Order: C-alpha cells, then structure tokens, then sequence
C-alpha cells in the first residue's frame, strides 16, 4: 500500500510552535522531493514547502518564510514541519504530498489525508449530544442528533455503527458566538420501522477523546 | 490562476473549467479532482495527459492565457472541487488556482420539511435549540423563517447546507433556533416556515409544546 500519513495536529495557542510528521509507506521515499501543502477551512489549495532528496534545497512561499523549517529523515521514511509563530492564518489542514517529476513537468501524485491545525487561545472541548426524535409523512420519518458546543473541529458521527448510511446527512458545523461548534445529523427511514428498529448515532470527538452513543427513539 | 467558482452542466453533458494565466500556455498546467473531506487528486496532467485510472472523459487542453479541463458524459459522482496547478520557476514556487465548485443540473425537487423540538436533556441543561430540517431539495435556494407564537423571530438561529449529493444531486439544509430555556418555555407555537422554487406555496412545519 502506498501511503502517506500526516500527525501533530492540533491546537495551538498563537505565537506558539508546532511540529507535524508525515510518515511515508510503500514507495522508495528517498527518490522523491516532498512538499507541504495546506487547506484553510473553506478554501483553496495552497503550496507550503519542499524538499529535495538529499535535503540540500529546500524551498517556501514568502508567507512561512523563516518561521516554517521543512526537513526530511530518509532512514525514517519520514517528511517534517517545524512551524513557529503561528497565526490565525496559519490555520488549516495540513498535506504531505509527493512530487512527480513529469515529461513536461512537475505535478502532486500521492497525498496523505492531511492533519488540522487549529491556531486558537480556545480550550478544547467535547460536545453535548442530544436527540432530535421522530413524531413524518408519505410513509418517511426524520430523526437526528444534535452535537453541540464543541472545540476544535472535527467531529464525526455514524449511525448504527456504521450498519446505516443510506439518507443521513450529516451537515457541515457552524461557528456559534460563543466560539464553539454545532451539528446535527439527520437520517429519513420508513416510519413503519419507527416501532422496531433501534436508531444511535455515534458521536466521535477524538481532540476530547469524547465517545457518545446517543439511543434516538420516539 | 483565476479559475470560474462555479462551473453547472447537466448530466451526460460536457463541463468546461478554465484557468488563467499571463502566457500559462508556456507552461504545464495539471488539474485536481477534491471532493469533501478528501484529498485533491490529480485527474489531468501535462496539459492534457491522464494518470492511470482516470477515465478517458476527463481531457485537457493548454494554450495563450488559458488551459481547460474538460470533463464529458458528466455524472452525478463529478460533483467537486477542481484546481488547476502549475509550477512557477520564476519565484520558484507551486501555485494553485482559486478552486471551481462543478454543480450537477437536475429538475426541480421540492423540500420534506420536518421540525424538531428540543429534547428534555437539552432544556434540563438550560437551553432550547429547535431545529428544522429541509430534505432533498434543488436547487440550493431556500428561505427559512422562524415564528414563534405568530412573532417574526431574527437574529437567533442558524442555518447549515451539504453539499450536493454525489449520487442525486439534491441538498438538504439545517435552521436551528436558539433560546434559554427560560424563553422557551414563555412561549406555544413554533413554526418553521419554508419557502422554496419547488413548492406552489411557502410550507409551514410546527408545534404545539407539550
Ligand atoms: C522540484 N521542483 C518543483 C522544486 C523544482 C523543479 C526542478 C527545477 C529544474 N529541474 C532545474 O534544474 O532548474
């Protein structure tokens, strides 16, 4: 399997340092130059820095000039980023990615799937989870969770364990005025199942190693 | 790169997203595929070459101030996000386009409407969240307006949106009402009233407390 995976996310308080790991798998790592490439919420795809092979070149857009020291373990199979003095605008999801030296030129083939950093004074904090229960027309029923009142992003949510996929939607958290996050997830089902069938959302905040499993019912 | 923020095509249609630059047509320019919650992928590229595994509709072209990636025999799955990428050897940098959202076109659906009260643990804790849910629409448009006891509420609820569906190019969509529960409990009615291009008339989805 080839493989990238990126760690040492999290939150950190500004002015702060951060140190994330990208850890290859499956390919010759030493033959290849590796960038950083970041993903603000909501935004676009912006190229951080890289490395060459043997680690004497290494390049950085003007935004993380000095503050960011991209280096590279080839014993480890294993691609790093130092950064320092970080800003709200360094916050983002954070890629490792592999460089590809085309016929005409240079492109991204590999990607990990990227790890947030979160640049807050905020503290972190597991979410409160709370039913939204079915009472449902043309033979359909509605139920849901509501995660509330969380830091930082992300949390996920699955229902049955996983055993139900089909008609949930689980929608995009939004920003409260308190400064901390809410979602809910819904599920349409047929409304005869209502009686039998048991419905649990599984609520995962892994910053707050928060686990909820919330019995959703009429 | 400047890139349209939104490109629409209707399904087995042909999608055109472009990207601009100051002679990019010197240059090579390859293209990326992102859908929610994943990593970008690349789909095209040396201007208009495909990695192995891509399907031959996803093509590309360079040239003056422009490249295109063209994708044809569009499906519902082709909902994403797509960047266009070159490297830039005069600051020595990768620069990446500002991202086109491709919007599957689909017939009109109307909303399924269901409200929500909150639930006994939430009000224990000392707040009301109310949520109203607008399933399965298209297009995206859709106003939601709170009533409260026939009062016109503003200011104090919030309203989320998914992405179009991968596979039935809909969108649903959250307005959840805020109160203490103090506030909550002063008040009858609640009323979630939903305007939308599918729907004759505005419908209305509400409770009577208790
Ligand atoms: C790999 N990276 C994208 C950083 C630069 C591309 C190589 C630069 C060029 N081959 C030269 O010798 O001038």
């Amino acid at each position: 399997e080839v493989q990238l995976v990126e760690t040492g996310g999290g939150v950190v308080q500004p002015g702060r340092s951060l140190r994330l790991s990208c850890t290859a798998s499956g390919f010759t790592f030493r033959d290849y130059w590796m960038s950083w490439v970041r993903q603000a919420p909501g935004k676009g795809l912006e190229w951080v820095a890289d490395i060459n092979p043997d680690g004497i070149t290494r390049y950085y857009i003007d935004a993380v000039k000095g503050r960011f020291t991209i280096s590279r373990d080839n014993a480890k199979s294993s691609l790093y980023l130092q950064m320092n003095s970080l800003g709200a605008e360094d916050t983002a999801v954070y890629y490792c990615a592999r460089e590809f030296h085309s016929g005409l030129g240079w492109h991204f083939d590999l990607w990990g799937r990227g790890t947030l950093v979160t640049v807050s004074s905020a503290s972190t904090k597991g979410p409160s989870v709370f039913p939204l229960a079915p009472s449902t027309s043309g033979g359909t029923a509605a139920l849901g969770c509501l995660v509330k009142d969380y830091f930082p992003e992300p949390v996920t949510v699955s229902w049955n364990s996983g055993a139900l996929t089909s008609g949930v939607h689980t929608f995009p958290a939004v920003l409260q005025s308190s400064g901390l996050y809410s979602l809910s997830s819904v599920v349409t089902v047929p409304s005869s199942s209502l009686g039998t069938q048991t419905y649990i959302c599984n609520v995962n905040h892994k910053p707050s190693n928060t686990k909820v499993d919330k019995k959703v019912e009429p | 790169l400047t890139q349209p923020p939104s490109v629409s095509v209707a399904p087995g249609q042909t999608a055109r997203i472009t990207c601009g630059g100051t002679n990019i047509g010197d240059i090579s320019v390859h293209w990326y595929q992102q859908r929610p919650g994943q990593a970008p992928l690349v789909v095209v590229y040396d201007d208009s070459d495909r990695p192995s595994g891509i399907p031959e509709r996803f093509s590309g072209s360079n040239s003056g101030n422009t490249a295109t990636l063209t994708i044809s025999r569009v499906e519902a799955g082709d909902e994403a996000d797509y960047y266009c990428q070159v490297w830039d050897d005069s600051i020595n940098a990768y620069v990446f386009g500002t991202g086109t959202k491709v919007t599957v076109l689909r017939t009109v659906a109307a909303p399924s409407v269901f409200i929500f009260p909150p639930s006994d643990s939430q009000l224990k804790s000392g707040t009301a969240s109310v949520v109203c849910l607008l399933n399965n629409f298209y297009p995206r448009e859709a106003k939601v307006q709170w009533k409260v006891d026939n009062a016109l509420q503003s200011g104090n609820s919030q309203e989320s949106v998914t992405e179009q569906d991968s596979k039935d190019s809909t969108y649903s969509l959250s307005s959840t009402l805020t109160l203490s529960k103090a506030d909550y409990e002063k008040h009858k009615v609640y009323a979630c009233e939903v305007t939308h291009q599918g729907l004759s008339s505005p419908v209305t989805k509400s409770f009577n407390r208790g």
